């Protein structure tokens, strides 16, 4: 795993040309995510 | 150890994660290759995990990383689709867990639309799609996605253009 840039305790990848994309983010100690729900579902094929 | 707790249909807790899930569902540019081709899920079941171990830990970093970053811990929920969601609900968040190809480095990523981390659900690119199908647009077989507390603290902004 890589370290987190200098002064820095993650990144967050912003989609800069598809306005609607969403933010991604990017941790790099495990420590800083707990997987507080699990969600079971399927896709839905369009009508 | 983790045991996971079903909520209702009727609770709001249950109706308030549905709602991040179908509410931030975008088209891919992909044209669905990887996650496949839907505008919405049949949620069909959600848990509560509960570890007080892994939420001892959890908590511990957010207070070094929340006083690192002069009492702000930037705390977000997050979805994160994973093959390896069984592991992860019982041991934790670690590094077998990162996307080492990742373009934003070597990490843990997390997204805030549903619909890109169930692109990971099985395998990076979707993989070879569901076990049964081969189909990574499968529409018959159950999927898992996780929805995490995750401290961010002082966050480096990546402009990507994707
Ligand atoms: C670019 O990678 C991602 C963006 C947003 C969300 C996710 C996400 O939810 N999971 C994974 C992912 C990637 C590789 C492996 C092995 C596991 C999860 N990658 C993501
Ligand atoms: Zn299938």
């Amino acid at each position: 795993m890589a370290h987190s840039p200098p002064g820095h305790h993650s990144v967050t990848g912003r989609p800069s040309v598809n306005g609607l994309a969403l933010a991604e983010y990017v941790i790099y100690r495990g420590e800083q995510a707990y997987p507080e729900y699990l969600i079971t579902y399927q896709i839905m094929r369009p009508e | 150890g983790t045991i996971l707790i079903d909520l209702s249909p009727d609770d709001k807790e249950f109706q308030s994660v549905e709602e991040e899930m179908q509410s931030t569902v975008r088209e891919h540019r992909d044209g669905g290759h990887a996650g496949g081709i839907f505008n919405r899920y049949n949620i069909l079941k959600i848990q509560k995990v509960c570890n007080k171990k892994l939420w001892e830990r959890y908590t511990h970093r957010r207070k070094e990383v929340s006083e690192e970053n002069h009492n702000h811990a930037n705390e977000r929920m997050l979805f994160h689709g994973s093959p390896f969601v069984n592991a992860i609900i019982h041991k934790g968040f670690d590094e077998r867990h990162a996307y080492i190809g990742g373009m934003f480095g070597a990490g843990i990523y997390f997204a805030e639309n549903s619909s890109k981390s169930n692109q990971y659900v099985y395998g990076i690119g979707g993989g070879t799609g569901c076990p049964v199908h081969k189909d990574r647009s499968c529409y018959i077989c159950h999927r898992q996605l996780l929805f995490c507390r995750v401290t961010l603290g002082k966050s480096f902004l990546q402009f990507s253009a994707m």
